[PDB]
RNA sequence: GCUG
DNA sequence: TCAGACTAGAGCCGCTG
DNA sequence: CAGCGGCTCTAGTCTGTCCAGC
């Protein structure tokens, strides 16, 4: 079970959520009671996991938005981790970007931060 | 075959003389590859084989 | 493709032995067995009909290998 | 004793898929088994694979 | 165990071993001389051996 | 969340030879690596894809089929720069317990850094006042086997302001 | 007696037997008669599956004392063995699941190894199909006396029952008597006719022999036994 | 000498309980499962 | 049986021991230099760094270190006061 | 010691 | 009991300087 | 005139001697 590659993160919340939504509804098609005497830990993690991602209103979140938001993000010069925070955190209001958002120091400018609110709202 | 070889006699290399090991002791002598064995025998062919007077010289 | 077309005796013995163990462990039988209660008898019947799901990987001494399907090899 | 010795020494040899006879360490003893590649148990003749006079009459 | 008095069993000698090699019977030689005699498991440390 | 490329030797027992391998390996690998934190890696969840599946051997014993499987699985591992959103499933006087929603109730925040009205006084007081946000701060996992927990976290709460809720 | 030779190169094995050998020409050359007393002891672990479930149930019902029967039963993921002499066997037969192991008795058609004690070549150990018969000796057709160097003068021979499906196939395909009619050495046949099968054949094929229709039929009709029972 | 012994040889295979290379041990068997190697990946 | 009781002893105590911290006064001079150069040999150019830490780190980001009067006069004298060999 |  | 092909020794004489 | 060195030779010694049963 050796892990060859420790990391490779671009899985935005929507991606993982979407995979889980297809998985949950697909596992039940073949849901088995033979494997119950064996394994059931998988069911619990997927089930509860869906809810935490669901907290973020990825309900109504779309696949195209990932590229659409990304196209705006590349201009801002924020790092890949920062943008994932920006999509996953989905800052509802300016204060989270204004204060909660990472790398606030220097790059804030009170210019693109205001523009980001228009982009994040989109 | 070594268990079938009854260590027979009546063997003299065709010369009513020059006794040889045969059977299991001869196979044992070959596969051991010992540097000396019992009764080592060199067969020499004569070139002027026509008559006995040349044989007795060489 | 350099290796012999004919299946070797050693290859037949192992293919039947693995197939019989697989059949004895509840594997699907592709021969529609009629009145057979022994896994080795069922396995031999599968070989005659050339319906055994096993591929023989023949390893050359250098380390190169060629894979021959049980059906492709001629059975003598 | 002889049988034990011969077998211990020759147990390893195996005829390979590239028509060679190799030891376990991968050295070559023979480039083709017996010169022909042929099996002693399959000889219908005196060390030869067929006997053509018999086969044509059949 | 050794014999009939002790319900001992029978020996696969060094000569019967030589017969089975000549058949190429690799798994039967493993079944007879490991599985139906003295099969065991040991913990081996891969670091010190 | 992060993808983790992993390699496993997955053994399919011979009564599953009807089903396709890439599905029937995936049913095994979910039973192998779900709800299980891998040390220095994170909390595995499920199977993303099987990126490379190589050829099904069958060994001299088992009669089963052992395919070495390269795959990618999504795992849970905060990147030390994530502001998560969880729920307080517990309050201890040394520090609060937050839990991500039905994910893992194993995130234990120490609480020393929020505004100088900080104590938990055993009557379940959250914070002396002026969903819950969290900043995951360090990675901390302890390998369990020791003789003949395990992803715990430390979680911070700086001067975020928290405009909506205090 | 040292570990290298006594305990490693050659070792004592289980599922093995030994008895005096005696002739039986009515067996085929690939068969050996095994006495019921050995067959009730030497068991083979038959794994329960869709093809044999209804067969093994009848064997479990008969139990240890009747010959087509079973001595032990073992559950799927368990390694203790229920000794089938006790309990009610008709209940244990109903609770057979796939993946259980029934240790049935040795029955007709088992591949069984057969070996004289001094072995000088590979043909001294061959695999035979067992057939169970009442009398205590091991019995085989005298055409197979020449490979074993057996002579029926109070001789004893060993029997081994391979406990694995893979060990049956290697025994049957590689070590079967029909696959070993010729010695590896010079390629000459060793399983062939012997005394009273050469003398009877010689006297039959001499030119002085003439048979009428009644005695022709009564010699020929002897062959109509076994698999030849259906031929015209 | 601190010699390391290759367990490849016939006699040490019977001692260690592993199947010998010669005979039926010279080759490997693959199962002909209905499988798709290098399957379609989920896009990020 | 006379010794079959336990591990001989946890430790064996030698009735005579070490003398002192011998040469007490003057190694105050060498002893600080033991710690002085070790403060400067570690903080030197002639050392190596754990670049295996940076290949271990996939969390690289900006704002962290992972991301970021000799009063003298000229002269020239080259002496061979030393050996003329090798 | 004898049988194999 | 019967070699048996290893392992040192005792030399030996005669060139090897 | 003397010294290596290999030869050459005693002889010294440890190493085997079928499988299995009772
Ligand atoms: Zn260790």
């Amino acid at each position: 079970m050796e892990v060859k590659d420790a990391n490779s993160a671009l899985l935005s919340n929507y991606e993982v959520f979407q995979l889980l939504t297809d998985l949950k509804e697909q596992r039940k098609e073949s849901g088995k009671n033979k494997h119950s005497s064996g394994q059931q830990n998988l069911n619990t993690i997927t089930y509860e996991t869906l809810k935490y991602i669901s907290k973020t209103p990825c309900r109504h979140q779309s696949p195209e938005i990932v590229r659409e938001f990304l196209t705006a993000l590349k201009s801002h010069k924020l790092t890949k981790a920062e943008k994932l925070q920006l999509l996953n955190h989905r800052p509802v209001t300016a204060v989270e970007i204004q204060l909660m958002v990472e790398e606030s120091e220097e790059r804030l400018t009170e210019e693109q931060i205001e523009a980001l609110l228009h982009t994040v709202t989109s | 075959p070594g268990t079938q070889m009854t260590l027979k006699t009546f063997h003299f290399a065709g010369v009513a003389s020059m006794n040889i090991t045969l059977g299991v002791p001869r196979i044992k002598e070959i596969i051991n590859a010992s540097k000396a064995i019992s009764t080592p025998i060199i067969t020499a062919q004569l070139d002027k084989d026509d008559d006995a007077d040349y044989a007795r010289l060489v | 493709r350099i290796t012999t077309p004919y299946m070797t005796k050693y290859e037949r013995a192992r293919v039947l032995g693995t197939r019989a163990l697989q059949i004895a462990m509840c594997a699907p039988v592709m021969v529609e067995l009629e009145g057979e209660t022994d896994p080795l008898l069922i396995a031999m019947k599968e070989l005659k009909a050339r319906k055994i799901p096993i591929i023989i990987r023949r390893y050359l001494p250098d380390g190169s290998y060629e894979d021959w399907g049980v059906d492709e090899l001629i059975i003598t | 004793y002889m049988q034990r010795r011969l077998v211990k020494s020759l147990e390893d040899l195996c005829s390979q898929y590239d028509l060679t006879v190799r030891s376990s360490t991968g050295d070559i003893i023979q480039f083709i088994y017996g010169g022909d590649g042929l099996d002693p148990a399959a000889m219908e003749g005196k060390d030869e694979p067929l006997e053509f006079k018999r086969v044509l009459d059949n | 165990t050794e014999g009939r008095s002790r319900d001992g069993g029978l020996r696969l000698g060094e000569m019967e071993r030589d017969c089975l090699i000549g058949y190429g019977a690799s798994m039967l030689l493993l079944e007879r001389l490991m599985i139906s005699s003295d099969a065991f498991e040991v913990d081996v440390c891969g670091q010190c051996g | 969340f992060v993808l983790v490329e992993m390699v496993d030797t997955v053994r399919i027992p011979p009564w599953q030879f009807e089903r396709k391998l890439n599905d029937s390996i995936a049913e095994e690998l979910n039973k192998k690596l779900a709800n299980k934190v891998v040390y220095n890696v994170g909390l595995c969840i499920c199977l993303f894809d099987i990126t490379k599946l190589e050829d099904a051997y069958v060994f001299p014993g088992d009669g089963a089929s052992h395919t070495k499987v390269h795959f990618r699985c999504v795992v849970f591992h905060p990147f030390l720069d994530e502001i998560l959103i969880g729920k307080i499933k517990g309050c201890s006087p040394e520090g609060v317990h937050v839990s991500l929603g039905f994910f893992d109730d194993i995130l234990i925040p120490p609480e020393s850094l929020q505004q100088p009205a900080k104590f938990d006084e055993a009557e379940q007081v959250w914070v002396w006042e002026y969903g819950e946000e969290i900043r995951f701060r360090v990675v901390d996992e302890s390998f369990v086997d020791t003789s003949p927990y395990t992803l715990v976290g430390s979680i911070s709460e700086p001067g975020l302001g928290l405009l909506s809720w205090w | 007696q040292g570990r290298f030779r006594g305990n490693l190169s050659g070792k004592r094995v289980d599922f093995s037997g030994r008895t005096v050998i005696s002739p039986d020409p009515n067996l085929r050359i690939d068969e050996v008669a095994v006495p019921v007393h050995v067959a009730k002891i030497l068991t083979f672990p038959e794994k329960v599956n869709k093809a044999n479930i209804n067969f093994l149930r009848k064997l479990v019902q008969n139990g240890p004392e009747v010959h087509p029967g079973a001595n032990f039963i073992q559950q799927r993921h368990t390694q203790m063995k229920r000794f089938l002499k006790y309990g009610n066997r008709e209940k244990m037969a109903q609770e057979l699941k796939y993946g259980d192991i029934v240790e049935r008795h040795l029955i007709d058609g088992d591949v069984v190894l057969f070996n004289r004690q001094p072995s000088l070549h590979k043909l001294s150990i061959m695999a035979h199909l067992a057939r169970v018969k009442p009398h205590r000796t091991f019995r085989f057709n005298e055409c197979v006396c020449t490979p074993y160097n057996a002579d029926f003068d109070g001789d004893e021979m060993n029997l081994h029952l391979p406990q694995t499906e893979e060990a049956k196939a290697e025994a049957l395909v590689l070590m079967g008597t029909k696959a070993n009619l010729v010695t590896p050495r010079n390629g000459e046949p060793l399983i062939a006719a012997i005394q009273d099968f050469l003398t009877g054949a010689y006297l039959l094929t001499l030119k002085d022999t003439f048979f009428d229709r009644a005695k022709a039929c009564q010699i020929i009709a002897s062959i109509l036994v076994g698999k030849d029972e259906k031929i015209k | 000498f601190g010699q390391k012994d290759s367990v490849c040889g016939v006699s040490e295979c019977i001692i260690m309980g592993i199947p010998m290379n010669i005979g039926t041990g010279l080759f490997k068997l693959l199962h002909k499962a209905d499988r798709d190697p290098n399957p379609p990946k989920r896009p990020l | 049986f006379s010794k079959g009781e336990k591990l001989p002893d946890v430790v064996l105590k030698p009735p005579p021991l070490f003398p002192d911290t011998d040469y007490k006064p003057v190694p105050l001079k060498t002893g600080e230099g033991e710690e002085y150069m070790l403060a400067l040999k570690q903080e030197l150019r002639e050392t190596m760094k754990r670049m295996p830490y940076f290949i271990e780190t996939p969390e690289e980001r900006q704002d962290i270190e992972r991301y970021s009067d000799w009063r003298r006069l000229p002269r020239e004298m080259m002496p061979r006061n030393k050996c003329k060999k090798a």
